[PDB]
């Protein structure tokens, strides 16, 4: 479960428990910019790795542009 | 007794943007870590931050740092509502006052790349140079609350 914010869409996402985050993309049916996710916050820009590996978990809150 | 209407408490972090529950608390509010959050405490006192799990905390209870707690005009025991913050924008403009160069040794550094929530009228204590300095958020567009983001202006009293 992660919570995803922004470009107009704003829903609870499940998937895979050793989710990456190619599938996290491909479940927000959007043309997603970046992502902001965690604290202190830190910055992806979408213009390959598992979900687990950059410190994203279940319970957590992502916000897209 | 009501999941969300919790007992305010001491914060570790001094961080003016964050609250703190219990991960199990949490869970039974279907909060997620780094959600916006609108806080209510005296009188049509409100307060937006964003919401951080920390597994020293009480279930029942709610960290909050002083500069909230004042926002809110609530004293430590006092007991707070929380619910989701629907939808905060991103900041156009905000103006600020401060309180007894400030823009470059306070107001940038605390908000570059914090995506702090903001509210009209929050009153707001920011460290850096030789003394810390206390600021007013007079007026934010959009009203009366927003995200202060890279591209949002900054007015400065």
């Amino acid at each position: 479960k992660l919570k995803v914010t922004g470009a107009g869409i704003n829903q609870v996402v499940t998937l895979k428990q050793d989710a990456t985050l190619n599938d996290l993309i491909e479940h927000i049916n959007v043309d997603v910019k970046t992502m902001r996710f965690g604290y202190p916050p830190q910055r992806i820009n979408l213009q390959q790795t598992q979900l687990d590996e950059l410190g994203i978990n279940s319970g957590e809150k992502i916000t897209i542009e | 007794n009501r999941p969300n209407r919790l007992i305010v408490d001491e914060a570790i972090n001094e961080d003016n943007s964050v609250v703190s529950l219990s991960q199990p608390k949490m869970d039974e509010l279907q909060l997620f870590r780094g959600d916006t959050v609108l806080l209510k405490g005296k009188k049509r006192r409100e307060a937006v931050c964003i919401v951080l799990s920390d597994d020293t905390c009480s279930d029942e209870k709610i960290r909050m740092n002083r500069v909230v707690r004042n926002n809110l005009r609530v004293r430590l025991g006092d007991v707070i509502s929380i619910q989701p913050c629907p939808d905060v924008k991103y900041g156009k403009r905000i103006h600020v006052l401060p309180i007894d160069n400030l823009f470059e040794v306070y107001l940038k550094p605390y908000f570059l790349e914090a995506y702090r929530p903001i509210r009209k009228g929050d009153i707001f204590l920011v460290r850096g140079g030789m003394r810390a300095v206390e600021f007013k958020v007079v007026e934010t567009d959009p009203s009366p609350y927003c995200i202060v983001a890279p591209d949002t202006v900054i007015h400065c009293e």
